[PDB]
């Protein structure tokens, strides 16, 4: 069966982690696995493999110190593991097998930063009336001052089909920060109801926030 | 041990079209692989012994790979096939991983609607105030972006994030930002932002000077 990694993981710099990878009660021992990282536009670095059977380590020189890695003969799990990282560390890691093949995992992403779970401060965007010479003008929700991903918009909740672009998050002073923008006729908003769904799974917030002009 | 190298690192390519990008190495090597992410989620399965083909690979492809230059070459371009690619090597000692070739669609060149939005309520209630540009479903890539407090060209402070190829609409946007206090914003007026695109090199911008 296809690789097995956890949810999504988050860390204070300087410290350690343990991240699996699970797989069948069978096809287990017998297969060369690897570890790898690649951080958000990343290339491919490829750290070292491990042996089930034996049990035998292989890292790449310049993580032998970073980097360890094991398993667990039993519980069909191949736990690589990392200590003492840095917001440059910060990345996402996949382990995977195969001869010539590959076929590998939901690979899994790690968070060196240093703040908590910060609620979102939650602003809307509306032009210089008209500023935007436009038949349809521009709208959205400014979501700054947060740190735990993700975040999620809808506008008037899911109501919202198209022309709604929302963007990546921009983390930066350890705080995520996104903006996303939805567009309408000068038929719409200019009198329509349009609240913005802004969310968070963390604070666990639905900030739902309306929008009209007049600043 | 052994770096690869991808060819052109981005490439823009309508469909039909042949195109053909390419690794090349530190090393005589033995057979070459190439996989494919598509953004965010991990690489697939792609191409393995220099020109052996994993299955579900559409047929548009071919492995090139001489001992130490290596092509990778789509015949007719479609949609899908729109990604982005690298190469490993297997037999280095530590096995390592190409550059990373990015495809994507050439379009009909489109220009940008160009949003920006005063700082809110709110914000000022907080000081450090903000201000976007959003410039939306517009192609090819080519973007100099740039603001202009008081006309003043201004280097630092903004904050750029940008989506690929809309699935539906089959172009870019980028949200940019802008930021202080209050203060040292109170400071310079004509708060304005311009961007620039390879069609329309006579330059089109959304301004702003309230009060």
């Amino acid at each position: 069966v296809q690789l097995q990694q956890p949810g999504a993981e988050l860390v204070k710099p300087g410290a350690s982690v343990k991240l699996s990878c699970k797989a069948s009660g069978y096809t287990f021992t017998s297969y060369w696995m690897h570890w790898v990282k690649q951080r958000p536009g990343q290339g491919l670095e490829w750290i070292g493999m491990i042996h089930p059977h034996s049990g035998s380590t292989n890292y790449n020189e310049k993580f032998k110190s970073k980097a360890t890695l094991t398993v667990d003969k039993s519980s069909s799990t191949a736990y690589m593991q990392l200590s003492s990282l840095t917001s440059e560390d910060s990345a996402v890691y996949y382990c995977a097998r195969g001869a010539d093949v590959a076929y590998w995992g939901q690979g899994t992403l790690v968070t060196v930063s240093a703040a908590k779970t910060t609620p979102p401060s939650v602003y809307p965007l509306a032009p210089g009336s008209a500023a935007q010479t436009n038949s349809m003008v521009t709208l959205g929700c400014l979501v700054k001052g947060y740190f735990p991903e993700p975040v999620t918009v809808t506008w008037n909740s899911g109501s919202l089909s198209s022309g709604v672009h929302t963007f990546p998050a921009v983390l930066q002073s350890d705080l995520y920060t996104l903006s996303s923008s939805v567009t309408v006729p000068s038929s719409t908003w200019p009198s329509e109801t349009v609240t913005c769904n802004v969310a968070h799974p963390a604070s666990s917030t639905k900030v739902d926030k309306k929008i009209v002009p007049r600043d | 041990q052994i770096v690869l190298t991808q060819s052109p690192a981005i490439m823009s390519a309508s469909p039909g079209e042949k195109v053909t990008m390419t690794c090349s190495a530190s090393s005589s090597v033995s057979y070459m692989h190439w996989y494919q992410q598509k953004s965010g989620t991990s690489p697939k399965r792609w191409i393995y012994d220099t020109s052996k083909l994993a299955s579900g690979v559409p047929a548009r492809f071919s492995g090139s790979g001489s001992g130490t230059s290596y092509s990778l070459t789509i015949s007719s371009m479609e949609a899908e096939d729109a990604a982005t690619y690298y190469c490993q090597q297997w037999s280095s000692n530590p096995p390592t991983f190409g550059g990373g070739t990015k495809l994507e669609l050439k379009r009909a060149d489109a220009a940008p609607t160009v949003s920006i939005f005063p700082p809110s309520s709110e914000q000022l209630t907080s000081g450090g105030a903000s201000v976007v540009c959003f410039l939306n479903n517009f192609y090819p890539k080519d973007i100099n972006v740039k603001w202009k407090i008081d006309g003043s060209e201004r280097q630092n402070g903004v904050l750029n994030s940008w989506t690929d190829q809309d699935s539906k609409d089959s172009t870019y946007s980028m949200s940019s930002t802008l930021t202080l206090t209050k203060d040292e914003y109170e400071r310079h007026n004509s708060y304005t932002c311009e961007a620039t695109h390879k069609t329309s090199t006579s330059p089109i911008v959304k301004s702003f000077n309230r009060n």
